[PDB]
């Protein structure tokens, strides 16, 4: 056993971190006041789920979990919500003035007045742990505060925590439901700052699960809750082999060895498979080849890309569910050969498989269906190139005019660093196009 | 960010400004007395945004009226909600300013000035989340132009921070024909390419036109024109007064809308276009676009769009919104930059204006606003070449140089918009 | 020297005063250093009186300053409409130019003195004559999109 603490920071990482450790609750049978029965062991245990939750002498199970926004309008909403109660009242971190879509005022000028508080009630949570082992950050790329408030924080945990493993959850501006007309160089100024902090990165494409909700859940116009519902659902699929027992991808530490194999191309894409609408309750029950099957389409990832266009430098399927071993060697072996799926010649072509036999949880209100079993692969392609391809274009239309730079320039940013960061890009892209393609 | 601060200055500042404040409190359920009629919970929501709660249940609009001319104060004063303002915030002097834009921002108005600054502290101090300043006036005139603009520059010195707005009303012949009002619109506009966030430009020829030749009134009077703005002041305002997604955020629209910063004027409009006393999605957004509906006398076809907000108002189909305005960016993508990718935001607020079911507000950064400029300009010129009634100018203090910067630093902006609206990206 | 006073006078609009110093043989056509007579400054100010008097008493209803203006230019721009008839009654040239290549036509359309226009052009105002940048009255109609200026001058 070995902690972890999840950091959520902007209205994005904030709210998707809402919709996530209601999950966590449901799967794991913790009341919203926390407690939980199925725990023989109050005041405390070395058991899988605390990783994710400490425990008080009155048996409460509280989340390893902290919310930094600059603005309170929103953490207000978790402070009033269903699971009040759960969280510690001083983890939930609130500014006056948030950073106006401004990556310089959440990194400079707002974000460094706060940065020190937020350090110290971190520093709280990490001194009840034993043997912490890193931390888990949701932000947005296209926020003043996902990016520019993250980016510094980024920054201060390697310094005290230099040892710790960082992971990232980052949402990946999508122009159906975007906010700011600069969220390309927000997205391209956190994404150089952060490169070298962070160990692993998993990208949601706001685009992807737009579309997923409006093809197979039937939503006409999806909202932000529609959105983090299944963004939640495959969070949890990512992070469950951390809070359960298994062999895969049991500490943090494990997510890099086989997923990263050099340090700046930690950005795996995720694909989750079925996304069934709750009106579809009497639905077939999809085969393990099936689901399986459907982690190779385009169609179900989490950031729109084309794994066929690229080579595949290491790949995980994690199962949950009614799910036979021998069940998912056939369909490797088949789907090994008939697609066109190329691996790296320096990589040992393999499947790295780890399989939960417990079917996923759905949240009362939520748009999915019950499924006996399901699957998550993640996936280390050099066809996620071309989401990068997509945001520095965006960004050289607009860096071209200089359009909007005396917004960044004026709140303590100098022009310098749009050109430095763009360049850190190139040779992002460049770095996958050596991988091949 | 939250508390606004009202300032109008001049018979036209304060002629529009209290009309602003009977449309949006009517919208708020807020009578005459200051007691909250509504029967809907979304009209107290973002209600402290405009107004003070001075016990009893009770809403003090937080504004400042100022004005040279003693007159002023009875109009607004005699109006249908002259009450509900703050006696302590009428600042009034005992001599006009004559279109004179010296008188109000060297001698008159300067006198005037530190007293004016004494109520906008007095306001301010009291706000728990300031985020702003909001100024209405004309530019022809000398109060609203030249003593408005001077305590624009006091109030950035002691607020750097804060996000400075106006509405400004552009002179036009067709409604007062004086000489001297291209002189003071032009030495006005000196000072807010400088000194100001984001500028509303609510022209006098276009009102006259839109009253004249659509709204068929032969002989439009200042009530015909403030009828169209007030609605147009209430609709580019709607989210910063009500619930719904475009946030609640001066310093948010500025950082979208602004893509350079002397580019900080915009062109608005509105439709239906409606009366005193007197259409689904696809007109609403087509119309929007129509030169006919602007409130500036620019034909936007005329250059390109580098940014646009589009606030509808009322029930309607969020999903046809979304279609609609996709589809009018295609057939008229020549009119929009392609260097600024997703450079249009839509939104949708359910409260409708009074009389109105549905309605939408154009709220445009375009490159077409150089005739606008170009006009002022030319007068201008004409005037200054023969020197006529400089004297009028100098004789307050002002230096000859100042009209000559003043016209060139607009001539340098009819030249920046030009420059962007030849940029291409391919 | 009578004519300063006389420059005043008129630029002040003092009746009373400019008649004493014509009896006192007031150079009726005195210039200021700029050119202007006291007719030039009676049509600017609007002192339609004056103007009468000047023109009953040998004032050049023609005379440019340095700049070219005839009385009649700034009369059509400052807007004086009753100065501008007086004006043409007494022979004042409707299509003087002045060193910006303008007439009257010009500074009437540009500051939209629709009265005026149509006054000019029932004298004869010239619609061809060019500026020194080409732009004729009805060119500067089109280029400002002045939609009742550019319905006078089609008529
Ligand atoms: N999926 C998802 N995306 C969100 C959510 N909230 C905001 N976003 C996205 O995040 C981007 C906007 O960033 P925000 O998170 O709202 O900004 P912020 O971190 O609060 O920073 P500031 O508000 O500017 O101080 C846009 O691309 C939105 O689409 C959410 O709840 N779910
Ligand atoms: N739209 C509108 N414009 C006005 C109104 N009153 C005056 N104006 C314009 O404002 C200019 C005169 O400036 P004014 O405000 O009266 O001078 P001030 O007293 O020094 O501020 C003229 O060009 C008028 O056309 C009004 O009620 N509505
Ligand atoms: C070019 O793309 C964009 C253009 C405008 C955008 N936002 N605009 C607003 C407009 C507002 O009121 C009119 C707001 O109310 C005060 C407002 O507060 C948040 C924002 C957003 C864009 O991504
Ligand atoms: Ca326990
Ligand atoms: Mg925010």
């Amino acid at each position: 056993m070995r902690e972890c603490i999840s950091i959520h920071v902007g209205q994005a990482g904030v709210q998707i971190g809402n919709a996530c450790w209601e999950l966590y609750c449901l799967e794991h049978g913790i009341q919203p006041d926390g407690q939980m029965p199925s725990d023989k062991t109050i005041g405390g245990g070395d058991d899988s789920f605390n990783t994710f939750f400490s425990e008080t002498g009155a048996g409460k199970h509280v989340p390893r979990a902290v919310f930094v926004d600059l603005e309170p309008t929103v953490i207000d909403e978790v402070r009033t919500g269903t699971y009040r109660q759960l969280f510690h009242p001083e983890q939930l971190i609130t500014g006056k003035e948030d950073a106006a879509n401004n990556y310089a005022r959440g990194h400079y000028t707002i974000g460094k007045e706060i940065i020190d508080l937020v350090l110290d009630r971190i520093r709280k949570l990490a001194d009840q742990c034993t043997g912490l082992q890193g931390f888990l950050v949701f932000h947005s790329f296209g926020g003043g505060t996902g990016s520019g408030f993250t980016s510094l924080l980024m920054e201060r945990l390697s310094v005290d925590y230099g040892k710790k493993s960082k992971l990232e959850f980052s949402i990946y501006p999508a122009p159906q439901v975007s906010t700011a007309v600069v969220e390309p160089y927000n997205s391209i100024l956190t994404t150089h700052t952060t490169l070298e902090h962070s160990d692993c990165a998993f990208m949601v494409d706001n685009e992807a699960i737009y579309d997923i909700c409006r093809r197979n859940l039937d939503i006409e116009r999806p909202t932000y809750t529609n959105l983090n519902r299944l963004i939640s659902q495959i969070v949890s699929s990512i992070t469950a082999s951390l809070r359960f027992d298994g062999a895969l991808n049991v500490d943090l530490t494990e997510f890099q060895t086989n997923l990263v194999p050099y340090p700046r191309i930690h950005f795996p894409l995720a694909t989750y498979a079925p996304v069934i609408s709750a009106e579809k309750a009497y639905h077939e029950q999809l085969s393990v080849a099936e689901i399986t099957n459907a982690c190779f389409e385009p169609a179900n990832q989490m950031v729109k890309c084309d794994p066929r266009h690229g080579k595949y430098m290491a790949c995980c399927l994690l199962y949950r569910g009614d799910v036979v071993p021998k069940d998912v060697n056939a369909a490797i072996a088949t789907i090994k050969t008939k697609r066109s799926i190329q691996f790296v010649d320096w990589c040992p072509t393999g499947f790295k498989v780890g399989i939960n036999y417990q079917p996923p949880t759905v949240v009362p209100g939520g748009d999915l269906a019950k499924v006996q079993r399901a699957v998550c692969m993640l996936s280390n392609t050099t066809a996620i190139a071309e989401a990068w391809a997509r945001l520095d274009h965006k960004f050289d239309l607009m860096y071209a005019k200089r359009a909007f730079v005396h917004w960044y320039v004026g709140e303590g940013m100098e022009e310098g660093e749009f050109s430095e960061a763009r360049e850190d890009m190139a040779a992002l892209e460049k770095d996958y196009e050596e991988v091949g393609v | 960010m939250r508390e606004i601060v009202h300032i109008q200055a001049g018979q036209c500042g304060n002629q529009i400004g209290a009309k602003f404040w009977e449309v949006i409190s009517d919208e708020h359920g807020i009578d005459p007395t200051g007691s909250y009629h509504g029967d809907s919970d979304l009209q107290l929501e973002r209600i402290n945004v405009y107004y003070n709660e001075a016990t009893g249940n009770k809403y003090v609009p937080r504004a400042i009226l100022v004005d040279l001319e003693p007159g002023t104060m009875d109009s607004v004063r005699s109006g249908p909600f002259g009450q509900i303002f703050r006696p302590d915030n009428f600042v009034f002097g005992q001599s006009g300013a004559g279109n004179n834009w010296a008188k109000g921002h060297y001698t008159e108005g300067a006198e005037l000035v530190d007293s004016v600054l004494d109520v906008v502290r007095k306001e301010s101090e009291s706000c728990d989340c300031l985020q702003g300043f909001q100024l209405t006036h004309s530019l022809g005139g000398g109060t609203g132009s030249g003593m408005g603009t001077l305590l624009i520059s006091k109030i950035r010195e002691e607020y750097p921070d804060r996000i400075m707005n106006t509405f400004s009303v552009m002179p036009s012949p067709k409604v007062s024909d004086t000489v001297v009002e291209p002189y003071n619109a032009t030495l006005s506009v000196h000072q807010l390419v400088e000194n100001t966030d984001e500028t509303y430009c609510i022209d006098n020829e276009a009102l006259y036109d839109i009253c004249f030749r659509t709204l068929k009134l032969t002989t439009p009077t200042y009530g015909d024109l403030n009828h169209l703005v007030s609605a147009t002041m209430s609709g580019v305002t709607t989210c910063l007064r009500f619930p719904g997604q475009l946030n609640a955020d001066l310093r948010k629209l500025a950082v979208n809308m602004v893509p350079f910063p002397r580019l900080h004027f915009f062109m608005p409009g509105f439709a239906p276009l409606t009366s005193r006393g007197s259409l689904t999605v696809p007109e609403l957004t087509q119309q929007m676009f129509d030169s006919k509906n602007m409130m500036a006398a620019c034909d936007p076809r005329h250059g390109r769009y580098l940014t646009v907000a589009a606030i509808f108002r009322g029930r309607m189909s969020m999903k046809e919104v979304d279609e609609q305005m996709l589809n009018v960016q295609n057939k008229n993508s020549s009119y929009f930059v392609e260097w600024i990718p997703n450079n249009v935001k839509t939104a949708v607020c359910d409260i409708p204006p009074r009389g109105l079911k549905m309605s939408a507000t154009f709220i445009g950064n375009s490159t077409a606003i150089q005739e606008l400029f170009k006009r002022i300009s030319e007068q201008f010129t004409a005037m200054f070449r023969r020197k006529a009634f400089l004297h009028w100018y100098t004789g307050e203090g002002m230096d000859e140089m100042e009209f000559t910067e003043a016209e060139s630093n607009m001539n340098d902006l009819v030249s920046e918009y030009q420059q962007y609206q030849d940029a291409t990206a391919d | 020297d009578l004519g300063k006073k006389l420059l005043e006078a008129a630029r002040a609009g003092q009746d009373d005063e400019v008649r004493i110093l014509m009896a006192n043989g007031a150079d009726v056509n005195a210039t200021d250093a700029s050119g202007l007579t006291p007719l030039h400054l009676a049509a600017t100010y609007g002192h339609l009186e004056i103007v009468e008097v000047l023109l009953k008493h040998g004032a050049d209803v023609n005379a440019i300053d340095i700049m070219g203006s005839t009385p009649l230019h700034l009369a059509a721009l400052i807007g004086h409409l009753e100065i501008v008839e007086v004006l043409l009654k007494h022979g004042a040239d409707v299509n003087a130019v002045d060193t910006w290549g303008d007439t009257p036509l010009h500074l009437a359309a540009i500051m939209g003195h629709l009265e005026i226009v149509e006054v000019l052009l029932k004298h004869g105002a010239d619609v061809n004559a060019q500026d020194k940048f080409g732009k004729t009255a009805f060119d500067i109609s089109i280029d400002n999109g002045n939609e009742d200026l550019a319905e006078i001058l089609q008529k």
